[PDB]
RNA sequence: UUCAUCUAGACAGCCGGACGGUGGCCAUGGAAGUCGGAAUCCGCUAAGGAGUGUGUAACAACUCACCGGCCGAAUGAACUA
């Protein structure tokens, strides 16, 4: 049955195209269902959010390509998990209904971190004996009757850098959430030119 | 008393096994078959059972 | 602290004088009176008599805080309107009864708002499974032969 | 079903230089030397740009072709131990005795000794073999260390230190004691 | 041998998601996918069973079917002798 729901992923993947002017190339890494689940819920009517493996939307987008040749800088952009929110509508308001859902995971172990760790000085009141962490990172802190208390700012990690197992978990018991999770868009296809997402 | 940790690393040596049916070998805990041959290498096999 | 607000939605036989030995484990810990909360759960409920919904606790300052969440289910089997069940001998209640259109929409209408559904077509085709999920008819048809009807449009649900 | 022709590819980076007489593999790297007897595979080497090597078994039955694979892992296996090294990580898992592993020097032979495993009064010795070295990691608490450039040895004797150290008589499942490797990785990190 | 999957990207591997109506209905004192009987829907969907297993007093928390990310060429099952 692959090649009529793949023929069907296409058709209407080109209807998407032609009525919707403009795209979201989203980085929707590490979003979870549900989160997506309100992110469309958001979505609705404003825009569209379509979902397809990397491969089969750039065989389309080839054979779309065909007709319609403004698409090869879309080419290299479909890489990885990303999904295209196709939009009819102003692409600033898109990036803000895309950025909201931002739902902070505490050092989610081996992913990617992308924001620089900066564990405040706070009394941790996790049992002490759970210092392994600390103690092995170094992390000058003050065991005061069980309660250690953080002394000083460290960063243990940054963005960009995969947390090491030993700081994920660290900051996993610490509470300390910098892993948002939210739909990041890369890119953003505007009207027969894509440019990054950022401006917006 | 082993701290959690330390019970996992151990329990993956120990415990996290299979074990055949025929002949009691104790196998990896995804084999698919019996290392040894007077068991005819068969495909007879079990979890280790787990404590408590 | 008293200002702490607790949420407590469980599922309960409505309108009637709830298992003690199941509601007392859990606001116990959080320092509330069982025979409160029974009076809270009983009068919420006093509709749904017979009709197990769940209905939501807020906790706060040792008190509580009843509102019987209007589960699709249970408003459904409201809609159906079985006068109050003597489930204590009355076991095996085949509440299947017949259902027309307005109930149902009704209340995919009530529930569309958290629903995640693009329309009401499809909240009441939400509905329509909760009700095959009790044996609930609708109109002499199965809820699943209403679900496929709508979709094809002869059952025009109104969009508001 | 004597397969014409199955070949592997060895890269060999830029720091090591390997010399293959007939089947004794002489690979030299920024650690040191590795030697390996090959003489019972039959396969066939042939350097194509000195930086990639060719393991081909000709007209090779099943078990054949799945020792030429084994033979270019082995391989593989030198030259990432003669550039990055391995290190073996254990942690010493105890319920109630503190295992004591201490290194202990008899006739100069480098033993592993072990105290107070299950509280026995026995003394257990483990050898050091040949190029493996040990240390005892601080900030880790009970975690000994081998490193080396063969992982064959390397592994090897965290291997006896882990059976020397099996509990008898006992519900293994419960009395849980031992040396186990928590990590085997490269001495260099992230290479 | 037969049946299937595969550049419209196969199997395995590793990583991501694995929902909402809804603790679906009936029972049990308790049963919320997971002690039982029967019902297997619908939506949001790239995608997720009214659930494949671990588990709880029930929860929870895990895991899987399902779909996704990477690599890029063959692969899986049941059979025959
Ligand atoms: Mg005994
Ligand atoms: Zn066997």
């Amino acid at each position: 049955g692959i090649r009529e729901k793949k023929a069907e992923y296409f058709a209407k993947l080109r209807e998407y195209l032609e009525e919707y002017k403009s795209l979201f190339v989203v980085g929707v890494d590490n979003v979870s269902s549900q989160q997506m689940h309100e992110v469309r819920k958001e979505l609705r009517g404003r825009a569209v959010v379509l979902m397809g493996k990397n491969t089969m939307v750039r065989r389309a987008i080839r054979g779309f390509l065909s007709d319609l040749p403004d698409f090869e800088k879309l080419l290299p952009f479909v890489k990885g998990n990303v999904g295209f929110v196709f939009t009819n509508e102003p692409l600033t308001e898109i990036k803000n209904v895309i950025v909201s859902n931002r739902v902070a995971a505490p050092a989610r172990a081996g992913a990617v971190a992308p924001e620089d760790i900066w564990v405040r000085a706070v009394n941790t009141g996790m049992e002490p004996g759970k210092t392994s962490f600390f103690q092995a990172l170094g992390v000058p802190t003050k065991i005061a009757r069980g309660t250690i208390e953080i002394v000083s700012d460290v960063k243990v990690v940054d963005a960009g850098n995969k947390v090491g197992q030993s700081e994920a978990s660290l900051l996993n018991l610490l509470n300390i959430s910098p892993f948002t999770f939210g739909l990041t868009v890369v890119q953003v296809y505007d009207n027969g030119q894509v440019f990054p997402s950022s401006i917006l | 008393i082993i701290e959690p940790s330390l019970k996992a690393l151990a329990s993956k040596y120990n415990c996290d096994k299979s074990v055949c049916r025929k002949c009691y070998a104790r196998l990896p805990p995804r084999a698919t078959n019996c290392r040894k041959r007077k068991c005819g290498h068969t495909n007879q096999l079990r979890p280790k059972k787990k404590l408590k | 602290d008293p200002n702490e607000v607790k949420y407590l939605y469980l599922r309960a036989v409505g309108g009637e004088v709830g298992a003690s030995a199941a509601l007392a484990p859990k606001i116990g810990p959080l320092g509330l009176s069982p025979k409160k909360v029974g009076e809270d759960i009983a009068k919420a409920t006093k509709e749904f008599k017979g009709i197990k919904v769940t209905v939501q606790l807020k906790i706060q300052n040792r008190q509580a805080a009843a509102s019987v969440v209007p589960s699709a289910s249970s408003l459904v089997i409201t809609a159906l309107k079985e006068p109050p069940r003597d489930r204590k001998k009355d076991k095996n209640v085949k509440h299947s009864g017949n259902i027309q259109l307005d109930e149902i929409i009704e209340i995919a209408r009530q529930m569309r708002d958290k629903s995640f559904g693009r329309t009401l077509a499809s909240v009441t085709k939400e509905i329509l499974g909760t009700a095959q999920s009790v044996g609930c008819r609708v109109d002499f048809k199965n809820p699943h032969d209403i679900i496929e009807g709508i979709n094809a449009g002869e059952i025009e649900i109104p969009e508001n | 079903m004597k397969y014409i022709q199955t070949e592997q590819q060895i890269e060999v980076p830029e720091g090591v230089t390997v010399s293959i007489k007939s089947r004794i593999v002489k690979v030299v790297g920024p650690r040191g030397t590795l030697t390996k007897n090959l003489k019972h595979i039959d396969v066939t080497f042939t350097k194509v740009n000195n930086q990639l090597i060719k393991v081909a078994v000709h007209n090779g039955g099943r078990k054949h072709v799945a020792a030429l694979r084994t033979v270019k892992s082995l391989v593989d296996n030198m030259i990432t131990g003669v550039t990055k090294g391995y290190k073996y990580k254990m942690r010493y898992v105890y319920a109630h005795f503190p295992i004591n592993v201490n290194i202990v020097e008899k006739d100069g032979a480098k033993f592993i000794e072990v105290r107070n495993f299950l509280g026995d009064k026995k003394i257990r010795n483990v050898p050091v073999r040949d190029g493996v070295t040990i240390e005892f990691s601080t900030n880790v608490k009970d975690e000994i260390v081998l490193s080396g450039n063969s992982v064959e040895d390397v592994s090897q004797n965290a291997a006896d230190l882990q059976q020397i150290c099996r509990v008898r008589n006992k519900d293994i499942r419960k009395f849980l004691d031992g040396i186990y490797v928590s990590h085997k990785g490269f001495i260099t990190e992230d290479l």
